[PDB]
């Protein structure tokens, strides 16, 4: 019943960042987990998901640039972001799918020159 | 004050802007139509489909695991018999594709043998389920498909009345036939009877017997109808609660307990009942979606700008449609979590990983009974859990779209109230 994102910051276009999410067992265990983001003036958008067995899939806006992974021993979800663009600027959140209805705080990513 | 709260909840501000804009509302309505097709029109990619499939396979798998060990016998009235052997074909018996009910003298009942009356109910639901699984379940929206199903059983022994005129409806035991109909849909049943003498050419078994064939036409294979069959299957087992005793293979995985009554698997049976209950609720959302189609565009009227306070009588139906889709998705998830061995503990975890989610058939198509089906689920349980999770992962976008449509509609129901 806990979702805690970290790793965000202000980076340059072309840059990299790795996001972390610590999830409780009851959210994480045997569930699909995923990343989302909310950019200024928009509602929350789905970004990536991963099955318990490790199969990843991605929204078209991030495919080929982001990599989602999970560590089943530690209930950790990760998002490795590359070739970042101004348009990737947002609050990033993690959750299970389908979503638990309380979101964590999220972590701010800003991409800017 | 509203500025003061749109300060902290900036996504609420965006929600209000979208609720006042017909073209954002129409976009959300299109999204709902596309996600409804994913949920009720697709198979592989529908989490709703995968969850229905899983609930059915878990019931079928349960009987594939335990059926061979289950005592049954007696005569037609649920009474004890002196010397009756009644054999049901295409059932997962011990090294066999039939199950034999031949326990005499003991009264059928709780912690005793299953009566032939119960076994017949069980068996029919099983044959239907296996024929439908074998052919492939239709998408949730296909409500008028039917399947044809044929099955046989035999009676021998002195005094065996399980193949008689009162049990069967059939007048001449040798060669006779009878037809009856039933139920929204008409199912036709043709029952025929044939006697085979002990001496007849063929006839392995030393002995004289009667064979009954049942041929059912027009059996509904809709989700709701198959779930009702799976429920009959599992409830008959749980209510009859017959004695079982298992053969634990030297090497293998170990079944605990080894002797007892079938309803003693309480966590397993509860779980399966709960899966079926949740899938029936899930499939019930189908008609909510159908009766609230979102394909008509909305806007102001008489060229007046759209007024979110007056022009939004569609919102109610949009909310009910969105809510119903979300509910399907949550219930589909909940079916998966009820049986997924990752969150199971102890004896129930062992049952699922050691027996229910395995198959010992030398993949064979779904619905196939072999002489090695017994003590294994043979119902694609593990593959189905995986496909449910894959389909949920591939529904990430649609789920956010459904939440957004729901929030829009809810904002409009509020403004119009
Ligand atoms: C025990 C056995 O298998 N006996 C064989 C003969 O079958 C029996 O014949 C007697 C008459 O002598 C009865 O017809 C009996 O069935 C009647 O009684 C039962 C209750 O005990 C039950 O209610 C039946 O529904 C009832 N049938 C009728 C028509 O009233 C027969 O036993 C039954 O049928 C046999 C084949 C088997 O399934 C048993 O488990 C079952 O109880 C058999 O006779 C031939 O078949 C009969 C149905 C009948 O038509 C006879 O006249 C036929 O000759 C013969 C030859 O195959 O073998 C006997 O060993």
């Amino acid at each position: 019943v806990q979702l805690q994102e970290s790793g965000g910051g202000l980076v340059q276009p072309g840059g990299s960042l790795r996001l972390s999410c610590a999830a409780s067992g009851s959210i994480f265990s045997g569930n699909v987990m995923g990343w989302y983001r909310q950019a200024p003036g928009k509602l929350r958008e789905w970004v990536a998901a991963i099955t318990p067995q490790g199969v990843p899939n991605y929204a078209d806006s991030v495919k080929g640039r982001f990599t989602i992974s999970r560590d089943n021993a530690k209930n950790m979800l990760y998002l490795q972001m590359s070739s970042l663009k101004p348009e990737d600027t947002a609050l990033y959140y993690c959750n299970r799918l389908p979503n638990y209805r309380s979101w964590g705080q999220g972590t701010q990513v800003t991409v800017s020159s | 004050n509203l500025s003061k709260l749109l300060t902290r909840y900036s996504t609420l501000n965006t929600l209000i802007k979208l609720s006042a804009d017909p073209s954002a509302i129409n976009a959300a309505r299109e999204n709902l139509g596309a996600s409804a097709k994913n949920l009720i029109g697709d198979t592989k990619n529908s989490p709703a489909y995968q969850a229905v499939l899983l609930a059915i396979n878990a019931a079928v798998g349960f009987w594939n695991v335990l059926g061979y060990a289950t005592q049954c016998g007696g005569n037609a009235n649920g009474q004890e018999s002196t010397s009756s052997t009644t054999i049901f074909n295409n059932e997962p018996g011990y090294r066999s594709t039939s199950i034999t009910c031949s326990l005499n003298r003991y009264k059928p009942g709780y912690y005793g043998p299953m009566s032939i009356e119960n076994f017949k109910k069980l068996n029919e639901a099983y044959q239907i389920l296996q024929t439908a699984l074998n052919k492939g379940l239709p998408a949730l929206k296909e409500n008028n498909g039917t399947v044809s199903v044929t099955y046989t059983y035999t009676c021998s022994g002195e005094g065996n009345d399980n193949c008689s005129k009162k049990a069967t409806g059939v007048s001449d035991q040798n060669g006779g036939t009878k037809t009856k109909t039933q139920t929204g849909k008409t199912v036709t049943t043709t029952i025929s009877s044939k006697v085979v003498d002990s001496q007849a050419k063929g006839n392995t078994t030393r002995v004289s017997y009667t064979e009954i064939t049942n041929k059912l036409d027009g059996v509904p294979d809709s989700a709701q109808a198959l779930l009702a069959q799976a429920s009959t299957l599992i409830n008959t087992i749980n209510t009859a609660c017959p004695y079982f005793s298992v053969t634990n293979k030297s090497g293998g995985p170990q079944m605990e307990p080894t002797r007892g009554k079938l309803c003693g698997f309480t966590e397993e049976i509860s779980a399966i009942q709960k899966m079926i209950t949740d899938a029936q609720e899930l499939v019930n959302q189908t008609s909510v979606i159908n009766e609230h189609e979102q394909s008509t565009p909305v806007g102001g009227n008489n060229g007046k700008p759209f007024n979110p306070f007056t022009d939004a009588s569609f919102a109610q139906g949009m909310l009910a449609n969105a809510s119903a889709q979300a509910k399907m998705l949550n219930l589909a998830h909940q079916v998966g979590q009820t049986i997924n061995p990752d969150n199971l503990t102890g004896t129930f975890k062992n049952f699922v990983t050691g027996f229910l989610a395995t198959c010992n058939n030398k993949g064979s198509p779904p619905g196939t009974v072999t002489t090695q089906t017994f003590a294994s689920g043979c119902a694609y349980v593990e593959q189905t859990i995986t496909n449910l999770n894959n389909s949920i992962a591939h529904f990430g976008t649609q789920e956010q779209q459904i939440q957004q449509a729901e929030n829009i509609a809810d904002t409009l129901v509020n403004f119009g109230s």
